[PDB]
């Protein structure tokens, strides 16, 4: 319980950086696919 | 328990890429 | 706590992270 | 559990950052 | 306290020290 909130912020912070480098990985697919495309 | 060690070995993946790197810039 | 889903998709996102860089 | 407590504090400070980056 | 969990914790203070 309080172990758990005071993890919460790792939690938190790890989901989002996992969230940002999955968006930019996404992001970079897109951009080479249009270099194929080019 | 897979989670402590693959997690593990991930978070130290992570850190010996960053050194990698690191030590690749030094150099250029 | 490993059941709770926050805790997994933490844990399978960094094993993603190691994936994507390799 | 001060090992912990620095870790947390340096994922937040890893995640502040790339919220950051974001905004930018 | 296992060698590899001490790497790693101060693998995650290296990459914020890095990032700083």
């Amino acid at each position: 319980q309080e172990l758990f909130n005071e993890l919460k912020p790792a939690v938190d912070g790890a989901n989002f950086i996992v969230n940002h480098m999955r968006d930019q990985n996404n992001y970079n697919e897109e951009k080479d696919s249009w270099n194929r495309v080019a | 328990a897979p989670e402590v060690r693959c997690c593990v070995d991930a978070v130290n993946f992570v850190a010996e890429s960053t050194r990698d790197q690191e030590a690749t810039g030094e150099e250029v | 706590l490993i059941k709770h889903p926050e805790v997994k998709s933490a844990i399978e996102g960094i094993k993603y992270i190691a994936e994507t860089m390799k | 559990l001060p090992e912990l407590r620095e870790v947390v504090s340096s994922i937040s400070y890893i995640a502040r950052q790339l919220q950051e980056q974001e905004d930018h």
